[PDB]
């Protein structure tokens, strides 16, 4: 029994305490901020450990557990995965929520809701471990739902912004659009290949998979902010700096193409959708960089890179280059 | 409140109805204006200048200043194309 | 339908040979509903007078409620009479004409054809 | 112990004894021995406190058993006495049938984790053996409506022989 | 207080003929 | 208390209990109507254990 | 368009619309013996002979 | 505001917490059931075809 | 005058009266019970009670003994060496084929 | 079933028998209680109905209403507790009379074994409905709307009365189970087509697909808050139970006629929820949102797959109790500021912000997101109606876009924006409300634990 | 609330039928229904027509 899959499985499980306290409403309304902070470095220095034992030997653990309902044939059920991107990208994606929780406490220590921002921050935290952390589309799902559900709010903060929630809806618009493709990639796999779980999809060997992929493809193109689908980000500078230092930048923004380095198995069978990904990776590098340098606002300029630079990894993933691709993902 | 005849009817035809109808929504015959009868039912209700409400002047004393709408002053049929949050018809430097 | 039955002498609401079927106990769920029904009209027979409906005098309730059930009784009989009487001349008929009813052979699901229809 | 290990067949576990020839100690070994120290024993101490107090009373329970009974084929038609206990019979058998694909997908998965990257080439049993039970699992329940029923299932079985017979004939004519 | 029917709406209710016409205008 | 006021009052609380342990009443009630095939049909039909008289009520 | 302005004045309005003329004049009689025994001489003519019912 | 989520968190616990420990007590002092090979001449009750003995008190006294 | 009537009412806000007035009735006693047994009858005795409930209830579908019995069929057929399941159902041994 | 239905008829005589102020007290305590008694029919054995008696009868499908409905009834008296207040005791006691009794129907009909005790009781809802929207009703159009109602949905029932009465005179007896046992395939003659049409419409009325439905903005709109509820949580799935039960003897005739039903709901949903993108009226936008939702049932079980059935109970439960949320919620906004228009009342967060937290898990239940009984509802239809034509999600997916937009406009325009300057009246909320939308609220996401009670008979 | 009003009710009292009315009418209301029914038609036809002789492949598809 290697401790890997014991507390790579709790790095969740001390994440949502801070949410649990917070409403409990025992926290002394002062250092509520520090306690957040406290407790993701708490993680950060936890999840350093199946860091160790990955490197040392690169087991990668599944940690398929209470079994939430068996439909005739699927056993949907919660499961994580611990496979090199996931336990790769715990660290990286805990080490700069910290260092936006230090920051925040030094910028965003003039609104009043304070406390709230932290919990919301905390909030977003964990329904993106369960994204990259997952062994079934239906998980997938709900931190796909999760992170833009949460953008929305966090987008609109400050809310009495007209413009603020105008950028709140159009992220969610165009997120939901992705969405469709996603809906699209479950039906295909839960028809043909009969399950959810990323094992049986592997391993029954979709090697058509032409309306998967597509919707896969879809899927990332509305989340990962690309060409037909990007201005929500150049949108999305409303929100406190902080909120677009952590979502809009490197976390959440990059979730688009984490589902295909999830599907990298079957991305290169199916060569027309590979090229798609080339299709669309070239164009939104150059119209987002072409639109970046002639701005004048710090924070547009900034988030027109982070498209671009997510534009470039749709290049990475097309000539089946994952782990460099997820490798782009962590620097 | 509110009394029968200030609820928009039907469509003017004489000056008297017109008339009538610049007094109920506040405006005057000159540039009161009403929907073409083409039969979907807008009756007597002005076509106020489609422009959303992005255009009004921010600056003056708007008494809904998240919807520029002061008081009294015909709605526009299409308002929630034009409110803030939605659709909004501005002037495109080209 | 029975009205022209062999042996049917008019203007009777209980014919003897009637007497040969069990009779309904008084707590019948039929029965209590013609009770129920009896009381319901004690509380309108109030309401309409403009009474204390729910104590506005136990003696024309009482009367209410007793004379829905004796009435209730009595056309339970009738009603399981007649009910009786038309099965019961129904199996002398089928007895009577064996030719008109013949039973058809029994197949198992084993040999008839349903010709499935699939959906899609 | 709780499972099988026939029905879940797994592959000999074999483990290198790792040689750490670099000098620098893999801190690793080091966590490996806290975590045991400090999380491990007293998990277990809790948990044997926990299995010594749970022989204080063995409380039994058993596995209910359905005797088989007769079929829809065999049911006398149109007689809803016997044909209860055949659908009864046959919805009773979906169940476990379901359950059957259930532990052969599961198994499949196993394999595919468990593999590796060589996931391809080192379990092809576990695909052919699901595409056996699929391919036959879809000959017998698949497309039977919202409101299967036994005799339906009958049907639709009844109208595969006839295919294949026919197609046989032709064959052999 | 919710709506209750004025004169009017018991004028509708009122004439002759409840759905009057030129035949029964008189 | 005074409790002559509580039980005039209280009196209806108790009446929707009543009504429940009618309808258990009831429910064990027409069951034996319905009795008909017990320990008949095969897949449960068993010797009857020594002392009891009747299997399932 | 479609919803409170055709899909009522397909079924809804169409058939009260109907429903009202043909109560205009169902309810709208003259009151005169004459119109009604007259009525009644076309009903039992038309009956016997051209409906055929003795037939 | 305030007063209201005081009155859930404070009473949705009044039950809260005894059924908490309640479910935890009968599970690490009662224990866990185990399977069988239905020992002959016993014909089991409906109730003891189940492994969590809460769960078989229920089918006891209301199943 | 058209009408003789009285003027509509105003919205009585139960907080002026008493101010922990708890939205169920103007009388202190009786709304402050209201939620008393709301509460208690509410969230405890039905939702977190009942909660335990339909969670702790017995085995759904059979849901376990599916599986359960599942398990022994497989070993038999696994170690037979025939295969794990027939493609039909009801065997056409005891079948009257038409024709 | 008698252990619920008995205590429920009991218990009107005892809210006529309280005390003039204990009626909402008594009331709502023991309807709880029935609420209680009615979780124990969640247990549902193998495959086979749990049978009480000859009348009565549940399996796994009627017990996850019939739960719902008893558990809704103390919900109504609470969202009712003050808008009726300034009335005489007999009438508030009819309030409460009409509503158990409503309630009492639908225990019932979920219930009935007989499939014309089902046609009775199915229908015998009308007349209390009727009685709370024309009586109470706090609006001048509730007449019309009223009238609007019945005459839909009787003019559809009338043709179904003469259709069981006709398969009772074929068949013998319409017992659901004899119905399913001895069912037999229906013929594609022009008689029993018109037999699938008269064996439909009833249904799908109070379905209402896109068409007639135009008593769903007018019944909800003006009517009292308990009777917006009742009629958008219930008595809308009871017309869709009816379908699941009825469609055992109209295979494969289901096919051959299911594109014109099929093509009129799933173009349908678009544009009934293109209706709520843009709404004046926010109860006629929560209307229509039931409107679109229900489409998805529609389309659902006339596909009559395992999986879309599976799907249909689910979106069946979770949607109800989120419309009959969102309408406390417009109720509670229109008590304060008496008005129902939606840019009336914005910027209401700042002004009460529990409200906004419980209109955000409203909104946010009818995005149907996961892991809540809404997405795993949807998601559920998706994979059947994907399976049976791969184009349908290019359909019902550009819904979920649609939905998400309007689902949200709410939220933006009534609670964030600005607050209303000239509005000055809006006092903080109730514990009454607030209590009564943590009811609607939180038990939907413990359901999210174990949906396997109400995934339906086919799980 | 004329506002209200306007987009309300107080627009079939207004709606005369003209052919532009009709012509809308039957154009953005039978005319998708219609069009969607050819397009699912067609679809369901030639995915039935692969079924039948045996050219689709669903192998794996059981839960559907
Ligand atoms: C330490 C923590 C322990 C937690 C335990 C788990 C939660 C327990 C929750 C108890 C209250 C909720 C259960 C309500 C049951 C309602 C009645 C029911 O389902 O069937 C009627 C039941 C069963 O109906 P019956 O009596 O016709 O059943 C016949 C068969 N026997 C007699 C063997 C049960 O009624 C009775 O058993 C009669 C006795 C009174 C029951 C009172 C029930 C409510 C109060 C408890
Ligand atoms: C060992 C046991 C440990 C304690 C378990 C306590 C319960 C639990 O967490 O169970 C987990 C189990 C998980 O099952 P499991 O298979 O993981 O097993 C659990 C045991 N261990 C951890 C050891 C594996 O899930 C459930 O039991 C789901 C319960 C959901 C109940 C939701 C009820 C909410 C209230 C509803 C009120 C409204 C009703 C009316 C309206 C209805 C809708 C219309
Ligand atoms: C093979 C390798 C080829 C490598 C080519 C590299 C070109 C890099 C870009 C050079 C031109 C853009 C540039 O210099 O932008 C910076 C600058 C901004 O100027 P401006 O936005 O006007 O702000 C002035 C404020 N007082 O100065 C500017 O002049 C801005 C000009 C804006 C338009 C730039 C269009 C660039 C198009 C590039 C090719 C696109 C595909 C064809
Ligand atoms: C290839 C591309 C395919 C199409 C991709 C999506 C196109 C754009 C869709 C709407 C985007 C969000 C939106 O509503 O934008 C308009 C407006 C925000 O405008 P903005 O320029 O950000 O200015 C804000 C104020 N300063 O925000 C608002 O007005 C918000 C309120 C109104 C929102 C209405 C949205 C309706 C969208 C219907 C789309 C139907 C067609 C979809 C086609 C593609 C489907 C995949
Ligand atoms: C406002 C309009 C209604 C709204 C939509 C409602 C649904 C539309 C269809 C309504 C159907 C009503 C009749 C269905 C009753 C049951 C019919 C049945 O079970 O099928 C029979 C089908 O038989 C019929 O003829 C059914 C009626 C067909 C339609 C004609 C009457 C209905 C339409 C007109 C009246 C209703 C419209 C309102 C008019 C004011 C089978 O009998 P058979 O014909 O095989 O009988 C043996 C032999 O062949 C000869 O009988």
């Amino acid at each position: 029994m290697n401790p890997f899959a014991s507390l790579t499985l709790t790095t969740l499980i001390i994440l949502t305490i801070p949410i649990m306290m917070s409403n409990s409403n025992i926290y002394k309304t002062n250092l509520y901020p520090n306690y957040v902070k406290t407790t993701v470095s708490y993680a950060f220095t936890l999840s350093l450990v199946p860091l160790l034992m990955f490197m040392h030997t690169g087991q990668e653990m599944i940690i398929s557990n209470w079994h939430w309902m068996t439909l005739q044939t699927v056993e949907l059920s919660l499961s994580f995965k611990m496979d090199y991107f996931s336990v790769m990208f715990i660290p990286v994606a805990l080490f700069v929520t910290w260092s936006i929780m230090e920051f925040s406490m030094w910028y965003m220590h003039s609104d009043p809701f304070i406390n709230r921002f932290f919990k919301y921050l905390v909030l977003f935290l964990i329904t993106m471990m369960i994204l990259v952390t997952a062994n079934n589309l239906f998980q997938l799902f709900i931190g796909w739902e999760g992170v833009g559900i949460m953008s929305f709010l966090l987008i609109g903060w400050w809310h009495g912004r007209t413009d603020a929630n105008t950028a709140a809806l159009q992220a969610i618009l165009y997120n939901r659009i992705g969405d469709i493709g996603f809906v699209l990639s479950m039906a295909w796999f839960l028809t043909h290949s009969n399950a959810w779980d990323l094992q049986q999809i592997f391993m029954l060997n979709n090697e058509c998979p032409n309306m998967p992929l597509i919707g896969l493809l879809l899927a990332a193109a509305g989340k990962s902010a690309q060409f037909g689908l990007h201005p929500w980000l150049p949108s999305a500078m409303e929100g406190p700096t902080p909120v677009s230092a952590l979502l809009h930048s490197s976390t959440m923004v990059v979730a688009g193409v984490f589902l295909l380095i999830r599907f990298y198995p079957l991305m290169e069978t199916n060569k027309l959708v590979q090229t798609m990904t080339l299709c669309l990776g070239a164009i939104t590098t150059l119209f987002t960089a072409l639109c970046a340098i002639t701005q004048n606002d710090i924070k547009k300029i900034v988030a027109f890179s982070t498209s671009s630079q997510l534009g470039l990894m749709m290049v990475t993933i097309g000539i089946n280059q994952p782990h460099l691709a997820f490798l782009h993902i962590c620097m | 409140h509110v009394t029968k005849d200030m609820f928009p009817g039907p469509y003017p035809k004489t000056p008297e109805e017109r008339a009538a109808a610049a007094k109920k929504y506040n405006m005057r015959v000159e540039d009161y204006e009403p929907y073409p009868d083409d039969g979907m039912g807008y009756g007597d209700y002005p076509k106020l200048p489609d422009r959303s409400q992005q255009e009004r002047d921010p600056w003056y004393d708007w008494d809904h200043p998240d919807l520029r709408l002061n008081w009294g002053e015909p709605i526009h049929w299409d308002l929630d194309m034009y409110i803030r949050n939605r659709v909004d018809t501005s002037p495109t430097p080209v | 339908m029975m009205s022209g039955r062999p042996g049917r002498v008019p203007l009777q609401f209980l014919p003897n040979e009637a007497r040969s079927l069990p009779p309904p106990k008084l707590t019948d769920p039929r029965l209590v509903y013609m009770g129920f029904l009896g009381y319901c009209s004690g509380l309108i027979d109030n309401a309409i007078r403009r009474r204390p409906v729910v104590s506005a005098g136990l003696h024309r309730q009482l009367l209410y409620v007793t004379s829905f059930v004796f009435f209730g009784y009595y056309l339970l009989k009738r009603q399981d009479y007649m009910y009786a009487l038309r099965d019961h001349d129904m199996f002398a008929y089928v007895k009577s004409h064996p030719e008109d009813f013949p039973e058809k052979d029994k197949k198992t699901y084993g040999e008839i054809l349903e010709e499935f229809h699939p959906v899609r | 112990d709780s499972w099988d290990k026939d029905v879940y067949p797994e592959p000999p576990r074999r483990t290198p004894a790792p040689a750490p020839q670099t000098s620098l100690p893999n801190p690793v070994t080091y966590l490996t021995k806290i975590f045991d120290l400090l999380v491990d024993r007293p998990v277990t101490l809790a948990r044997e406190f926990i299995e010594q107090q749970h022989a204080k009373n063995r409380y039994y329970y058993y596995h209910r058993e359905f005797r088989r009974v007769p079929d829809i084929t065999e049911c006398e038609e149109k007689d809803i006495l016997c044909m209860f206990e055949a659908e009864m019979q046959w919805r009773r058998d979906y169940k476990v049938d379901q359950e059957i694909v259930n532990i052969i997908q599961e198994r499949l998965k196993a394999c595919q984790q468990r593999e590796g990257e060589s996931y391809r080439q080192n379990c092809a049993k576990e695909l052919e053996q699901f595409t056996q039970v699929s391919k036959a699992f879809q000959d017998r329940y698949s497309d039977l409506g919202a409101h299967y029923s036994a005799r339906k299932c009958l049907a639709k079985q009844k109208q595969r022989m006839l295919a294949e017979r026919k197609a046989a004939k032709e064959a052999a004519a | 207080r919710q709506w209750q029917p004025d004169v009017e709406w018991a004028e509708q209710f009122g004439g002759a003929v409840m759905y009057p016409t030129k035949e029964t205008a008189h | 208390m005074n409790v002559l006021q509580i039980v005039r009052d209280h009196w209806v609380h108790i009446l929707v209990p009543v009504g429940f342990v009618f309808g258990c009443y009831l429910d064990r009630r027409s069951d034996e109507k319905l009795t008909a095939f017990r320990n008949k049909s095969l897949l449960f039909k068993r010797e009857l254990r020594p002392n009891e008289e009747v299997t399932w009520k | 368009l479609l919803d409170l302005i055709w899909l009522e004045t397909i079924l809804p309005k169409t058939t009260s619309f109907i429903q009202m003329k043909m109560s205009i004049m169902v309810s709208n009689q003259k009151g005169l013996i004459k119109l009604y025994f007259l009525s009644f001489l076309i009903t039992i003519m038309i009956s016997m002979t051209l409906f055929n019912y003795h037939e | 505001d305030r007063r209201f989520l005081k009155l859930m968190r404070f009473y949705i616990l009044l039950t809260g917490i005894p059924v908490a420990i309640g479910i935890t007590l009968v599970n690490v002092f009662i224990g866990e059931a185990e399977l069988a090979d239905i020992p002959e001449g016993y014909v089991p009750e409906h109730w003891e075809y189940f492994k969590h003995p809460i769960s078989r008190w229920i089918a006891r006294t209301f199943y | 005058i058209r009408l003789q009537e009285d003027p509509d009412p105003e919205d009585e806000n139960l907080y002026e009266k008493n101010p922990d007035s708890h939205g169920y009735d103007k009388d202190p006693i009786v709304d402050l019970w209201n939620m008393r047994v709301v509460f208690f009858f509410g969230f405890s005795i039905v939702l977190v009670l009942g909660s335990t409930f339909v969670a702790y209830l017995p085995d759904y579908r059979m849901q376990e003994w599916a599986r359960r019995e599942a398990e022994r069929l497989v070993k038999y057929r696994e170690a037979n060496g025939l295969p794990l399941m027939e493609s039909n159902c009801f065997d056409p041994n005891k079948i009257q084929l038409p024709e | 079933m008698l252990k619920i239905i008995i205590p429920t008829t009991m218990l009107l005589p005892m809210t006529w028998m309280s005390k003039h102020n204990m009626i909402w007290i008594n009331a709502t305590v023991h309807s709880l209680l029935i609420s209680l008694i009615s979780l124990s029919l969640l247990n549902q054995l193998g495959e086979n109905s749990l049978n009480f008696s000859l009348t009565f009868f549940s399996d796994s499908l009627s017990a996850p209403l019939l739960v719902l409905t008893t558990w809704l009834l103390p919900l109504m008296l609470m969202a009712s507790q003050s808008h009726l207040s300034k009335e005489t005791t007999t009438r508030k006691k009819l309030y409460i009379t009409m509503l158990i009794l409503l309630q009492l129907f639908l225990i019932m009909t979920f219930t009935a074994t007989e499939l014309i005790l089902f046609y009775i009781l199915f229908e015998a809802t009308l007349v209390p409905t009727l009685i709370i929207i024309t009586r109470w009703g706090n609006q001048t159009e509730r007449l019309n709307a009223g009238l609007y109602f019945l005459f839909y949905t009787l003019a559809g029932s009338l043709p179904l009365l003469v259709a069981l009465v006709y398969i009772q005179n074929t068949t013998g007896s319409l017992n659901f189970l004899i119905i399913h046992y001895w069912s037999h395939p229906l013929s594609n003659s022009w008689s029993n087509i018109f037999m699938w049409l008269a064996c439909i419409m009833a249904f799908m009325v109070k379905m209402p697909l896109y068409g007639l439905h135009l008593w769903l903005p007018k019944a909800h709109v003006e009517a009292p808050i308990a009777g917006s509820m009742v009629l958008a949580a219930v008595l809308l799935k009871l017309g869709g139970y009816g379908m699941m039960r009825i469609t055992t003897i109209l295979n494969p005739l289901t096919n051959y006629m299911a594109y014109p039903f099929l093509m009129l709901s799933m173009w349908g949903m678009i544009m009934t929820s293109s209706i709520c993108l843009r709404q004046t009226d926010l109860k006629s936008l929560i209307a229509y949102s039931s409107v679109s939702h229900m489409a998805l049932v529609i389309v659902a079980i006339m596909i009559q797959t395992p999986w879309s059935f599976m799907g249909a109970t689910a979106l069946m439960i979770a949607h109800g109790l989120t419309s009959s949320m969102l309408f406390c919620l417009a109720n509670t906004n229109y008590e304060r500021v008496h008005s129902r228009t939606m840019i009336l009342a914005r910027g209401l967060q700042t002004l009460l912000p529990l409200m906004a937290t419980w209109w955000l898990m409203a909104s946010l239940t009818n995005l149907a997101l996961p892991p809540s009984i809404n997405l795993i509802g949807e998601l559920f239809i998706i994979t059947a109606s994907f399976s049976w034509s791969n184009i349908t999600i290019i359909l019902m997916g550009m819904n979920m876009m649609i939905t998400a937009l309007y689902s949200l406009y709410m939220l933006i325009t009534t609670q964030r924006g600005k607050y209303t300057h000239h509005i000055n009246n809006i006092k903080a909320s109730f514990t009454r409300e607030n209590a009564l939308m943590a009811l609607h609220i939180l038990p939907l996401l413990l359901l999210t634990l174990n949906p396997k009670m109400i995934l339906g008979p086919l799980y | 609330i004329r506002w209200t009003y306007a987009r309300s009710a107080n627009i079939y009292p207004n709606f005369r039928p003209t052919p532009k009315t009709s012509l809308l009418g039957a154009l953005f209301g039978i005319g998708p229904l219609f069009f969607w029914y050819y397009v699912f038609k067609t679809d369901r036809d030639k995915k039935e027509k692969l079924i039948q002789e045996g050219k689709l492949d669903q192998t794996f598809n059981i839960s559907y």
